[PDB]
């Protein structure tokens, strides 16, 4: 996360962290239930093997509330395309269930039509993660969040060197230096409605981070709500 | 009554019928007797920040 702020205690409890062969974070995820994590399909190719950490806010402190869970099943979208990141969505079933507690709770899946009329039409959503704090920088050891405006699709397409499919949406800022970045991808984009947070996106890609004239690109979760439900059985 | 004004007074999901709104809630909540509010069924309902230390 470039700009934004550190997540306060209890404020980002749906954040998950995918950790590679060395307990190092390389992607985010979103807790959906005791057994299921939402992430980006592209993250599956970034590490040969990985586990999922929940409850973490500071990767250099063993606070005590953190837990690591092994992955039992990977459910990748069968139309994920590496070249465009179209259909950039996966669900992970864990080997053992999450115990909800302080800093560990699921985000809500919205009904599709209501999400489109009521969530996607809000001014902003929130993105969070442990990713880089500037484009060429290092990952944050502390969990960060950032409010990101929804960006209209027409402006999104004009700004992009790469195709923006209807499985994607833009969020963030034209020139203001705030965005998600490398290491945040796969993590949550949620939208608040009367103090309840609903999954609206998955951090997917960008051209650099916080670049002038570029936006953050997110998987459009409304396109996949039925797919998620099926994947979770 | 319409979902476009104050979300039909629903706490969470709102849908329009012919001449009414119907509210509903995410899994882990029960729609209240008033037909508007969503009541968590457990202590870590989805979408809620964990702010009350149990
Ligand atoms: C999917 N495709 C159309 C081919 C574009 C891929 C761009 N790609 C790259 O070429 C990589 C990676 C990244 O997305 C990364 C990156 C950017 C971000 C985000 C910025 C805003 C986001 Cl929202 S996610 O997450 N990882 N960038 C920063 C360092 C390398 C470069
Ligand atoms: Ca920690
Ligand atoms: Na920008």
């Amino acid at each position: 996360i470039v700009g934004g702020q550190e997540c306060k205690d209890g404020e980002c409890p749906w954040q998950a962290l995918l950790i590679n062969e060395e307990n190092e974070g390389f992607c985010g995820g979103t807790i959906l239930s005791e057994f299921y994590i939402l992430t980006a399909a592209h993250c599956l190719y970034q590490a040969k093997r990985f586990k999922v950490r929940v409850g973490d806010r500071n990767t250099e402190q063993e606070e005590g509330g953190e837990a690591v869970h092994e992955v039992e099943v990977v459910i990748k979208h069968n139309r994920f395309t590496k070249e465009t990141y179209d259909f950039d969505i996966a669900v992970l079933r864990l080997k053992t269930p999450i115990t909800f507690r302080m800093n560990v709770a699921p985000a809500c899946l919205p009904e599709r039509d209501w999400a489109e009329s009521t969530l996607m039409t809000q001014k902003t959503g929130i993105v969070s993660g442990f990713g880089r704090t500037h484009e060429k920088g290092e990952q944050s050891t502390r969990l960060k969040m950032l409010e990101v405006p929804y960006v209209d699709r027409n402006s999104c397409k004009l700004s992009s060197s790469f195709i923006i499919t209807q499985n994607m949406f833009c969020a963030g800022y034209d020139t203001k230096q705030e965005d998600a970045c490398q290491g945040d991808s796969g993590g949550p984009h949620v939208t608040r409605f009367k103090d309840t947070y609903f999954v609206t996106g998955i951090v997917s890609w960008g051209e650099g981070c916080a670049r002038k004239g570029k936006y953050g690109i997110y998987t459009k979760v409304t396109a996949f709500l039925k797919w998620i439900d099926r994947s979770m059985k | 009554k319409l979902c476009s004004l104050d979300n039909g007074d629903c706490d969470q999901f709102c849908h329009e019928e012919q001449n009414s709104v119907v509210c509903s809630c995410a899994r882990g909540y029960t729609l209240a007797d008033n037909g508007k509010a969503c009541i968590p069924t457990g202590p870590y309902p989805c979408g809620k920040q964990t702010l009350e230390r149990r």
